[PDB]
DNA sequence: TAAAGAGCTCAGCACTATTACTGAGAGTATAAAGATACTGAAGCAGCC
DNA sequence: GGCTGCTTCAGTATTTATACTCTCAGTAATAGTGCTGAGCTCTTTA
C-alpha cells in the first residue's frame, strides 16, 4: 500500500533526499545481499526501501553509521 | 570527468597537428570493387580500416598481428570505430579569406583594419586593387586603386610601391599589423574626441583590439591556407538507413572544391596568363565559400531540382541543426504510442495498458526473469519462448509490473503536468484507458488523441517518478494553488442533478434519522431524491487540538444532499453541502479539504466523488431533444417592432434628414437593444417555468431544462450558446471588422437562410485561421521565455535583508480587482505588520504568510504590506527561499534547489494558446481625499484643483481604500477634501473639451506682445461676438516675430507683474497656437474660467513586445532632475527647452518634436521623474529615472491585467522572476577603486561581489547603474555561448566567442544537458553541491 | 515524350486518385487550388487569400 | 542542366584551350576561332561523361543494399534507380 | 507501435524514427523542460543518453538489465562528439579543458 | 603363401607471367548560340 | 564637425540529352605453375 511519500517527507522534510536514500537502499537490497528490515509481502525492492524509510528507522544518519560499523 | 569547455582559433600548424594525412585525389570508389581509392576522399590510407583489424593485405588476422601497419595496404591495423572520427586536411595552393569573420555583420575584420567592407570585398574577387605600403608616393597602406589607376601609377611607379588584389594582401596586412602601439593610439584619440559617434566606433575597435592582443590569437589566421576535412564516416556516401536514401552532399562541394585546387596548381604549372589565374583564384575562393556557409554570396549554389544544398553551417542551425534536432530532442528506445480511451473503473494512481506494448516494453526484464527462473537456459531459448507467447510468459510479466511505473505524455507539452507517471493495469485490448479526471491536465479530448509512453529503468529512476511525477503527487496547478483535479463536466451534471430540490416530490418533508435510511428510501422507490426533508445527522471537526470531536443535529435538506454527505470525509461541517452544488462549489470544497486534511483524504474523496457522480448521472437520464429549446413567443414581436422603426429611420435618412454615419450608429444601437431584450425574454421565460401545486396553488422555482440544467450547473456550455440557440445571434463581423447593417434575425431552432449562413461561414473561417497563427506565435513566445530563465535555481534560504515591495490591492480607479489577501497569500514578509491603530504589530517579523494569517489580517482592514521579492534578493547565483515563499503547488515554504525559472516560463507561456488578438460620479459612501494637490477657490467658493497630478481617493468607513482616480487640471469639486459622499452624484467634474490654463488670482490681463498678424490674430467671434484678439501659432505666424511670442504678464490694477502668491516671480507664460483668452484687454477676471482655452495593441503581441523591452512609440518625457523650465534656441529642426535644478547645474537641454503638448509651465519647479510631457512609459527610462520597483510593479500590472481580461490566473512571482532575469548587466559609470573601464558593462552580481570585496576596504569600488535589456538581448549576453548557440543566431555568437577565446565553466542547465550529466536541478543539485565540495 | 511523361508522373499538380469512396473519388476532381507553379506557398500564405 | 557542373565544365575547357594553343598552324586552318571552339567542346564532353558515370557509380553502389532492419520493403523506387543505373551503363 | 530496441541512425546513433521503421517516440525540448520542472534528474539523463546514444553505455545497460542489475553507467553523448568534430571542421579549434 | 620393400604417378596448395583492359593523354581548326512580415542595425545621406 | 532620417540587408516564425583516335600503361585477374604426399605399383623372397 505504498502510493504516497507524504510521511516519507514528514521524516525527511526534503522530498529530494528521499530519492537518494531510497536509491542507496534499493541498490543494497536488490543486487547486494541486504535483507528487508520490514515484513515483505511481494513488494518490489524500491517499495521495500520506501517502507523502511517511512517508519523513522532508516535515514542518512542510521544507514551511514551502519556502513561505518561495517567498514 | 572533465571541467570547462574552451574555444579558440587554430593556426594551420594545429590543423596539420590534427590530420592523420592529407587528401589530394578527388575521387573515391572503384565502382567494381566498390572500395576506396588509393589516395582519395574516403581512402583508408589516411582514414583507416573499412573492416576491423584487417585490410587489403589480408595479412593480419588476430590480436597477434593487429596494430602494426601494412605495407601493401600501408594502413594501420585496428577496429573501424576510429575511422569514424579521424580528421584530415588539404594543403591550399592559394590563401583564402574566411567568410564568417568577413560577414559577421559587422565584419570583425573590416573594422580590424577599419575598412569599409566593400573595399575588402572588391579586393577578394579582384574587381580592384589595394595599396600595401605605397611608399614614396601619395598612396596609402589602406588606399585601394581602380584598376586603371593602378596601371597608370605603376607605370610611373613600377618601383617598390606595392598594389595587389586578393587574400594575398590581406594576409599581408594582418600579418603586418602590430597592436600595442595601435592600442595606445586609440587610447589617445578616444580620450581626445568630442564626437560621440566617433567615440563609439573607437571604443568598439579598441575593445576588439584588446580582445585579440589580450590572449594568444593571431589575426591573419582568418586567412585560410590549410583546409581541415571532416572524418569520412560522418558524411557517408549514402546513409541508406532505411526509407528513401539521402545524398550527404558535403563530399560534392569537397569534390568540386578539391577539383579547383588542383586545377589552380596545374594552371600555375603552365605559366598561365595571369588574368585567368585570377579567375581560377576566384573560383577557388567561391568554392571554399560555398563549402563553409552557402548563400552568403549572390547566387547560392542550388543543389538540384531547384534546391539549395547544405554547407557545414546548415547542419548546425534552424529547427533541424544538431542543436534543435538531435542534441536536445531525440527519439528514444523503450517507448510506445497509441490512441486513448477512458476506463472509469480505475482509481487515481494507475493507467490501463494493452498487453502487446506491455510485452515489448519489458522484453529485457522478461528475459532476465525467465533465465533466473531456469524456465529457459539461453537467450535464444528466451527469444523463442517470447515469440509465440508460451502461456507462462504472462504471469512472468505480471510479476515484473507489480509496481513498475510508467511515464505518459501528450504531444504539445505545455507545462509541468503534460507528462506524468502511473502504474499500469494490463488490458487484453489495444488502446489506453485513463482515469477520467486527469484528462484536463492533458487538455485532451477523447476524439482520436494519441498518447506516448516511456519507461524508467534504474531503481533511482522508478523512485524519481514515484515520489515526484505520480498523479497522487500533482494536484495543485503550479500556475496557481488551484486544485487542478477539477471534476470536469459529467460528474458535474450528476452532482448538480443530485443536490437540488423539487417543489413537491414523493414523501417530501418527512422526517428521518440517518442517511442510510436516505439511501434505502431512495432505492426502494419510497422516497424521491430532490425533495425537502428533515433528517438527523452529525458531523466532526478537529478544530480542537487535532481531535475531530463529533456532534449531532437535525437539518432540513434534500435527500441526495445526505446521500452524498455519507461520503464527505471527517473534518467538514455540513453547511459546505446544503447548497445546490454547481461546479465551483465542488472545487472550493476540494481545496479546503486539502488544506485542512492533508493529502490522502483528499484523493480518496475525489475518487469517490467521480464514482458517485457518474453513477447518479447515469441514473438520471439527462437526455435532450427538440423540446429542450423553449422559444420566446414575443421574439417576432420585438423583431417586428425593431424592423418597423428601422424602416422609418432609413426612409428618414433617404429623405435627406440625417447623416449616414450616425444613421448607421443608430441602426447598430437599435439592433443591440432588440438583441438584449429578446435575450432577457428567452432566458427568463426558460429559467423559471416551474409551476406546480404544493398541496396548495403552485410555486415557481428553478426549472429543469436539461439545457438549463447544464447552464446553471455550469458543467458545459455558455449562456451565450443558449442565446444563439433560442435568441437570434445578433450581428456578425466583417472581413474588415465592420458589421453588417441588418443582423442575423434567426435562431438555430428555425433554419438560417442562405445569406446569414454565408456570413457565419466567413466569421468561422476567420476564427480558425487565427487559431492556427495563435498557436504558431505562442510557440516561439514560450520558446524565448523558457530560454531566458533556463538557469534560476533556489540556491539558499534567506538572503539576509528586510526590504522588498509594499504590495496593495489593485484599483482600476473604479472597482478593485485583487483583494490584498492574494498578493500576500504565500509570500514571505520581510517586515512585520501593524494594525491601523498605531504600535499594534500584528504578524511577527519575517514570517511565512499562510491562510489563517490572511484571515487575521483581512478582518482588520489591512492596507498594504511590504514583503520579500525576487528582484530584491541579496544573493548571487539563484535566490534565497524566503524571497520566493511557497511552491504554489505544495503548501509549504519551497524547498532548496528547484528550477523556478522553467516552471514560471511554462506557466506564463501556456495560456497564450487561447488568448485573444470625462466625468466622475462616485457611487460609494465614505470620505474624499486627494494627493498631489494644488487647488483654487472661485466666486463659487468651491474647490477646483490646478494640477494634472491631483489624485482623488475615496476611503471607505473601514480603513482600506476603495477608490482612487486621477482627475485632470481644472476640475470643479462640489465638495472639498474630508467630507461625506454617496452614490449617484459627481463630487467633481471638468471639461475635457478644452485646456484649462487658469491663473489663480484676480487682477489685470493684457494683450502684451499679442499684436495681430505677427503672433496672434483678430477674432470677430462669429459664434458670440467678442473681439478676442486670439493667438495663432507663432511658428506659423510671421517668420521674424515668431520668437517674441505672446507672454501673459499677470498683473494687478497696479499693472505691475503680480509676483505669484508667496513667490517673487509672476506667471509669465505663453498662449501658443490656438490658446485663447477670449476675455479682452485690461479685464479684471475672478478665478473660475481658464485664461487660455484649447478644445481638445493589447492582445498577446502586447505581452510579446513588452517582454522584448520594445519601443513605446511616443514616450513621455519625465524629469531627469528638479528645477524650472526655460526656452532658448528654437527650430534647429525642432522645439527646444532647458531645465535647471534648485541647487545644481542645469543639465537638461533637450529638443522636442514641436507637436508635443507640455505638461507643466516654465516657472514651476518639478521633481525628478515627473512626466514633463505626455505619452507612454519608456521602460529603460522608467528604470533609470524611477529605480527598480517602479518598473517592476508596472510590468506586473500590465501583464496581469491583460490576463485578467481573460479570466486566467497566474501568481505574480513568475513575472517577478522573469523581470529578475531581465536586468542582469549593469553599466559602470565610474571605475572607482576597481579596475574596469567607465563606459562599459559587467554582470551585475559579479561586480556586486567585486564591491563586497572592495568595499570591505575603504577603497570604494566602481559606481554603476543597473540596466534593462529585453529577453532577446539578455539571451545572448550570457556567461555561456553553448546555451547561446542553442538559442537563435548561432553564427555571430559563435564566431564571436571564438575570436574572443572564451571558456565555459558549465554553470547552468542547458549546458549540463549536452555533456549529459546530473543537472543541478533536483537530485543533481545535491550531487553538484557534492562534486564542487570535493575540489 | 520525356517532358510529357515527367509532367504526368511528376508534378505537384498530380497525385494518386484519392480512392476509397465514390464520394472522395469525386471530391478529388472538383477541387481547385492555388499551389505550385503560379501559386503562393504553404507558408507564404497571406491572410487575405 | 546545372550551374554547378557548368562551372567545372568551363574550367576544363579553359585549361584545354590554354594548353592546346601551343600548336596552331596559320598557313593551314586560317582561323583560330573554331579551333578553340571544338577544343573546349571536347573538353566539356569529357568532363560531363566523367561526372555522369560517377553518379552512376553512386546509384550502382546503392542498389546493392536491401537488408536494412526488418520487413516491409519498397518496390516502386528501387526499379528506377535500377533502370537509370542500367541506362547509363548502356553507354 | 512499440520499440524495445532496434536499429540506429549511423551518422548519429540515435534510434531511428517513424513507424515503418521500428522507430522510437519523439522526445522533445518541451518535455525536457517539463522534466526539469521536477527534480527529475536521473530520469532525464538515462533518458537522453543511456536509452538513446551512449553505445558502450546502452550495451552495458542492456546486459545488466537482462541479468538482473538496475544500474547506470553515465558515459558521454556521441552525437555531441559529432558536433564537436563538425565545428572542428571549420578552423574554430574547440577543446575540452582539463 | 603373403608381409613387406621401393617407385609411378595422380589430389591438392602456390607462382609467375600473362592478357584483356580499363584508365590518362593527346591531338581536336562551321558556328558567335519574380504575390511573408517584423524588428533591428550600421551605413549612407543631407544640415547648422 | 558634429548631427538625424532613409536604407538595405539580415535575422525570426528523384535526379543531367551528341566525339575520335589512338596510344599507351601499368594493373589486376588469370592461367602456368611444382610440391607433397600418397596412394596406388610393384615385385621380393621368406
Ligand atoms: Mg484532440
Ligand atoms: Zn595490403
Ligand atoms: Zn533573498
Amino acid at each position: 500500500a505504498r502510493v504516497t511519500v507524504q510521511d516519507a517527507v514528514e521524516k525527511i522534510g526534503n522530498r529530494f533526499d528521499l530519492v537518494l536514500v531510497a536509491a542507496r537502499r534499493a541498490r543494497q537490497m536488490q543486487v547486494g545481499g541486504k535483507d528487508p528490515l520490514v515484513p515483505e509481502e511481494n513488494d518490489k525492492t524500491t517499495v521495500i526501501a520506501l517502507r523502511e524509510i517511512e517508519e523513522g528507522l532508516i535515514n542518512n544518519q542510521i544507514l551511514d553509521v551502519r556502513e561505518r560499523q561495517e567498514q | 570527468e572533465f571541467d570547462a569547455i574552451k574555444i579558440a582559433l587554430a593556426s594551420p600548424d594545429m590543423i596539420r597537428s590534427w590530420s592523420f594525412g592529407e587528401v589530394k585525389k578527388p575521387e573515391t570508389i572503384n565502382y567494381r570493387t566498390f572500395k576506396p581509392e588509393r589516395d582519395g576522399l574516403f581512402c583508408a590510407r589516411i582514414f583507416g580500416p573499412v573492416k576491423d583489424y584487417e585490410c587489403l593485405c589480408g595479412k593480419y588476422k588476430r590480436l597477434k598481428h593487429r596494430g602494426v601497419i601494412c605495407e601493401k595496404c600501408g594502413v594501420e591495423v585496428t577496429q573501424t570505430k576510429v575511422r569514424r572520427e579521424r580528421m584530415g586536411h588539404i594543403e591550399l595552393a592559394s590563401p583564402t579569406a574566411h567568410i564568417w569573420f568577413l560577414k559577421s555583420l559587422p565584419s570583425r575584420i573590416g573594422l580590424l583594419l577599419d575598412m569599409p567592407l566593400r573595399d575588402i570585398e572588391r579586393v577578394l574577387y579582384f574587381e580592384s586593387y589595394v595599396v600595401i605600403e605605397g611608399g614614396m608616393t601619395n598612396l596609402e597602406r589602406q588606399q585601394i586603386l581602380t584598376e586603371e589607376q593602378y596601371l597608370d601609377a605603376l607605370e610611373e611607379f613600377g618601383d617598390e610601391f606595392d598594389a595587389k588584389m586578393g587574400a594575398e594582401a590581406i594576409q599581408a596586412l594582418l600579418k603586418s599589423m602590430d597592436l600595442e602601439q595601435e592600442c595606445e593610439q586609440l587610447r589617445e584619440e578616444l580620450n581626445e574626441t568630442n564626437s560621440e559617434t566617433k567615440r563609439k566606433k573607437l571604443t568598439k575597435r579598441i575593445k576588439l583590439l584588446e580582445a585579440f592582443v589580450q590572449s594568444g590569437n593571431k589575426p591573419e589566421w582568418m586567412i585560410l591556407t590549410v583546409l581541415p576535412v571532416l572524418p569520412p564516416d560522418l558524411r557517408p556516401l549514402v546513409p541508406l538507413d532505411g526509407g528513401r536514401f539521402a545524398t550527404s552532399d558535403l563530399n560534392d562541394l569537397y569534390r568540386r572544391v578539391i577539383n579547383r585546387n588542383n586545377r589552380l596548381k596545374r594552371l600555375l604549372d603552365l605559366a598561365a596568363p595571369d588574368i585567368i589565374v585570377r579567375n581560377e583564384k576566384r573560383m577557388l575562393q567561391e568554392a571554399v565559400d560555398a563549402l563553409l556557409d552557402n548563400g552568403r554570396r549572390g547566387r547560392a549554389i542550388t543543389g538540384s531540382n531547384k534546391r539549395p544544398l547544405k554547407s557545414l553551417a546548415d547542419m548546425i542551425k534552424g529547427k533541424q541543426g544538431r542543436f534543435r534536432q538531435n542534441l536536445l530532442g531525440k527519439r528514444v528506445d523503450y517507448s510506445g504510442r497509441s490512441v486513448i480511451t477512458v476506463g472509469p473503473y480505475l482509481r487515481l494512481h494507475q493507467c490501463g495498458l494493452p498487453k502487446k506494448m506491455a510485452l515489448e516494453l519489458f522484453k529485457p526484464f522478461i528475459y532476465g526473469k525467465l533465465e533466473l527462473r531456469g524456465l529457459a537456459t539461453t537467450i535464444k531459448a528466451a527469444k523463442k519462448m517470447v515469440e509465440r507467447e508460451e502461456a507462462v510468459v504472462w504471469d512472468i510479466l505480471d510479476e515484473v509490473i507489480r509496481e513498475h511505473p510508467v511515464l505518459l505524455n501528450r504531444a504539445p507539452t505545455l507545462h509541468r503536468l503534460g507528462i506524468q507517471a502511473f502504474e499500469p493495469v494490463l488490458i487484453e485490448g489495444k488502446a489506453i484507458q485513463l482515469h477520467p479526471l486527469v484528462c484536463a491536465a492533458y487538455n485532451a479530448d477523447f476524439d482520436g488523441d494519441q498518447m506516448a509512453v516511456h519507461v524508467p529503468l534504474t531503481l533511482e529512476a522508478q523512485l524519481e517518478a514515484r515520489a515526484l511525477m505520480m498523479s497522487t503527487n500533482n494536484i495543485l496547478s503550479p500556475a496557481n494553488g488551484e486544485p487542478i483535479i477539477v471534476p470536469s463536466q459529467d460528474v458535474v451534471l450528476g452532482l448538480y442533478y443530485m443536490t437540488r430540490d423539487c417543489v413537491n416530490a414523493k414523501g417530501e418533508g418527512m422526517v428521518l434519522t440517518g442517511p442510510k435510511e436516505a439511501e434505502r428510501l431512495y432505492r426502494s422507490g419510497l422516497a424521491s431524491l430532490h425533495a425537502r426533508v428533515k433528517v438527523r445527522i452529525t458531523e466532526y471537526e478537529k478544530d480542537a487540538n487535532g481531535e475531530l470531536v463529533a456532534k449531532t443535529s437535525l437539518k432540513d435538506t434534500t435527500v441526495g444532499r445526505a446521500i452524498l454527505w455519507m461520503i464527505v470525509p471527517k473534518g467538514l461541517p455540513y453547511s459546505i453541502v446544503n447548497q445546490a452544488l454547481g461546479k465551483k462549489a465542488i472545487s472550493k470544497m476540494l481545496n479546503t479539504c486539502y488544506r485542512i486534511l492533508g493529502l490522502k483524504p483528499t484523493v480518496i474523496f475525489a475518487d469517490q466523488i467521480m464514482y458517485t457522480g457518474f453513477a447518479y448521472a447515469a441514473r438520471s437520464g439527462a437526455s435532450v431533444g427538440i423540446d429542450d429549446m423553449v422559444i420566446p413567443e414575443k421574439k417576432h414581436e420585438i423583431i417586428s417592432e425593431a424592423e418597423a422603426e428601422v424602416a422609418e429611420i432609413q426612409e428618414q435618412f433617404q429623405s435627406g434628414l440625417v447623416t449616414a454615419g450616425e444613421r448607421y450608429n443608430k441602426v447598430i444601437d437599435i439592433w443591440a437593444a432588440a438583441n438584449d431584450r429578446v435575450s432577457k425574454a428567452m432566458m427568463d421565460n426558460l429559467q423559471t417555468e416551474t409551476v406546480i401545486n404544493r398541496d396548495g396553488q403552485e410555486e415557481k422555482q428553478v426549472s429543469f431544462n436539461s439545457i438549463y440544467m447544464m447552464a446553471d450547473s455550469g458543467a458545459r456550455g455558455s449562456a451565450a450558446q443558449i442565446r444563439q440557440l433560442a435568441g437570434m445571434r445578433g450581428l456578425m463581423a466583417k472581413p474588415d471588422g465592420s458589421i453588417i447593417e441588418t443582423p442575423i434575425t434567426a435562431n438555430f431552432r428555425e433554419g438560417l437562410n442562405v445569406l446569414q449562413y454565408f456570413i457565419s461561414t466567413h466569421g468561422a473561417r476567420k476564427g480558425l485561421a487565427d487559431t492556427a497563427l495563435k498557436t504558431a506565435n505562442s510557440g516561439y513566445l514560450t520558446r524565448r521565455l523558457v530560454d531566458v530563465a533556463q538557469d534560476l535555481v533556489v540556491t539558499e534560504d534567506d538572503c539576509g535583508t528586510h526590504e522588498g515591495i509594499m504590495m496593495t490591492p489593485v484599483i482600476e480607479g473604479g472597482d478593485v480587482k485583487e483583494p490584498l489577501r492574494d498578493r500576500v497569500l504565500g509570500r514571505v514578509t520581510a517586515e512585520d505588520v501593524l494594525k491601523p491603530g498605531t504600535a499594534d504589530i500584528l504578524v511577527p517579523r519575517n514570517t511565512l504568510l499562510h491562510e489563517q494569517w490572511c484571515d487575521l489580517l483581512e478582518e482588520n482592514s489591512v492596507d498594504a504590506v511590504k514583503v520579500r521579492s525576487v528582484v530584491s534578493c541579496d544573493t548571487d547565483f539563484g535566490v534565497c527561499a524566503h524571497c520566493y515563499g511557497r511552491d504554489l503547488a505544495r503548501g509549504h515554504i519551497i524547498n532548496k534547489g528547484e528550477a523556478i525559472g522553467v516552471i514560471a516560463a511554462q506557466s506564463i507561456g501556456e495560456p497564450g494558446t487561447q488568448l485573444t488578438m470625462s466625468s466622475i460620479q462616485v457611487k460609494n459612501k465614505g470620505s474624499i481625499k486627494l494627493s498631489n494637490v494644488k487647488s483654487v477657490v472661485n466666486s463659487s467658493g468651491k474647490l477646483v484643483i490646478t494640477s494634472r497630478n491631483t489624485e482623488l481617493k475615496l476611503i471607505d468607513e473601514f480603513g482600506r481604500t476603495k477608490e482612487s482616480y486621477k482627475v485632470p487640471y481644472g476640475a470643479v469639486l462640489a465638495k472639498g477634501d474630508g467630507e461625506q459622499v454617496a452614490g449617484g452624484e459627481t463630487v467633481a467634474n471638468w471639461d475635457p473639451h478644452t485646456m484649462p490654463v487658469i491663473t489663480e488670482v484676480s487682477g489685470f490681463v493684457r494683450f502684451t506682445d499679442m499684436i495681430d498678424g505677427q503672433t496672434i490674430t483678430r477674432q470677430t467671434d462669429e459664434l458670440t461676438g467678442l473681439s478676442s484678439l486670439v493667438v495663432l501659432d507663432s511658428a506659423e505666424r510671421t517668420a521674424g516675430g515668431k520668437d517674441l511670442r505672446p507672454a501673459l504678464k499677470i498683473v494687478d490694477a497696479q499693472g505691475n507683474d503680480v509676483l505669484i502668491p508667496g513667490t517673487d516671480m509672476p506667471a509669465q507664460y505663453f498662449l501658443p497656437g490656438k490658446a485663447i483668452v477670449q476675455l479682452e484687454d485690461g479685464v479684471q477676471i475672478s478665478s473660475g474660467d481658464t485664461l487660455a482655452r484649447i478644445p481638445q495593441t493589447g492582445g498577446l503581441p502586447r505581452v510579446a513586445d513588452l517582454f522584448e523591452a520594445r519601443r513605446p512609440k511616443e514616450p513621455a518625457i519625465l524629469a531627469e532632475i528638479s528645477g524650472i523650465v526655460s526656452f532658448g534656441k528654437e527650430t534647429k529642426g525642432k522645439r527646444r527647452l532647458v531645465i535647471t535644478p534648485v541647487d545644481g547645474s542645469d543639465p537638461y537641454e533637450e529638443m522636442i518634436p514641436k507637436w508635443r503638448q507640455l505638461n507643466v509651465f516654465e516657472g514651476e519647479r518639478v521633481e525628478r521623474g515627473d512626466v514633463i510631457s505626455d505619452g507612454p512609459e519608456a521602460p529603460h527610462d522608467i528604470l533609470r529615472l524611477r529605480g527598480v520597483h517602479a518598473v517592476t510593479r508596472y510590468i506586473v500590472n500590465e501583464v496581469q491585467d491583460v490576463y485578467r481580461l481573460q479570466g486566467v490566473k497566474i501568481n505574480d512571482k513568475h513575472i517577478e522572476v522573469i523581470v529578475r532575469q531581465m536586468l542582469r548587466k549593469a553599466t559602470i559609470v565610474n571605475a572607482g577603486s576597481s579596475d574596469f573601464l567607465e563606459g562599459e558593462q559587467v554582470e551585475y552580481s559579479r561586480v556586486k561581489i567585486a564591491n563586497r570585496e572592495l568595499e570591505a576596504n575603504g577603497k570604494v569600488g566602481a559606481t554603476y547603474s543597473r540596466d534593462l535589456l529585453g529577453i532577446t538581448k539578455a539571451s545572448l549576453a550570457t556567461e555561456s555561448f553553448i546555451s547561446a548557440a542553442s538559442f537563435q543566431e548561432t553564427t555571430r555568437v559563435l564566431t564571436e566567442a571564438a575570436v574572443a577565446g572564451k571558456r565555459d565553466e558549465l554553470r547552468g542547465l542547458k549546458e549540463n544537458v549536452i555533456v549529459g550529466r546530473l543537472i543541478p536541478a533536483g537530485t543533481g543539485y545535491a550531487y553538484h553541491q557534492d562534486r564542487m565540495r570535493r575540489r | 515524350s520525356a517532358a510529357v511523361k515527367e509532367f504526368f508522373g511528376s508534378s505537384q499538380l498530380s497525385q494518386f486518385m484519392d480512392q476509397n469512396n465514390p464520394l472522395s473519388e469525386i471530391t478529388h476532381k472538383r477541387r481547385i487550388s492555388a499551389l505550385g507553379p503560379g501559386g503562393l506557398t504553404r507558408e507564404r500564405a497571406g491572410f487575405e487569400v | 542542366y546545372t550551374q554547378s557542373w557548368k562551372q567545372e565544365m568551363i574550367a576544363d575547357g579553359i585549361e584545354a584551350s590554354i594548353k592546346g594553343l601551343h600548336n596552331f598552324d596559320e598557313t593551314k586552318y586560317k582561323n583560330p576561332h573554331a579551333y578553340i571552339t571544338q577544343a573546349c567542346f571536347n573538353a566539356f564532353v569529357q568532363r560531363i561523361k566523367k561526372e555522369r558515370k560517377e553518379v552512376a557509380k553512386k546509384y550502382s553502389y546503392f542498389v546493392h543494399n536491401v537488408y536494412d532492419s526488418r520487413d516491409d520493403d519498397m518496390v516502386a523506387l528501387v526499379d528506377e534507380t535500377f533502370i537509370q543505373d542500367i541506362y547509363d551503363k548502356m553507354t | 507501435h512499440a520499440r524495445s530496441t532496434g536499429s540506429y541512425s549511423l551518422v548519429t546513433q540515435q534510434p531511428l524514427g517513424g513507424k515503418a521503421q521500428f522507430g522510437g517516440q519523439r522526445f522533445g525540448e518541451m518535455e525536457v523542460w517539463a522534466l526539469e520542472a521536477y527534480g527529475a534528474a536521473y530520469t532525464l539523463q538515462e533518458m537522453l543518453t543511456v536509452k538513446s546514444d551512449d553505445v558502450n553505455g546502452r550495451t552495458k545497460m542492456y546486459k545488466n538489465i537482462v541479468d538482473g542489475n538496475h544500474q547506470m553507467e553515465p558515459g558521454m553523448p556521441e552525437s555531441f562528439n559529432v558536433l564537436l568534430k563538425e565545428i572542428r571542421s571549420l578552423g574554430i579549434n574547440i577543446e575540452l579543458e582539463d
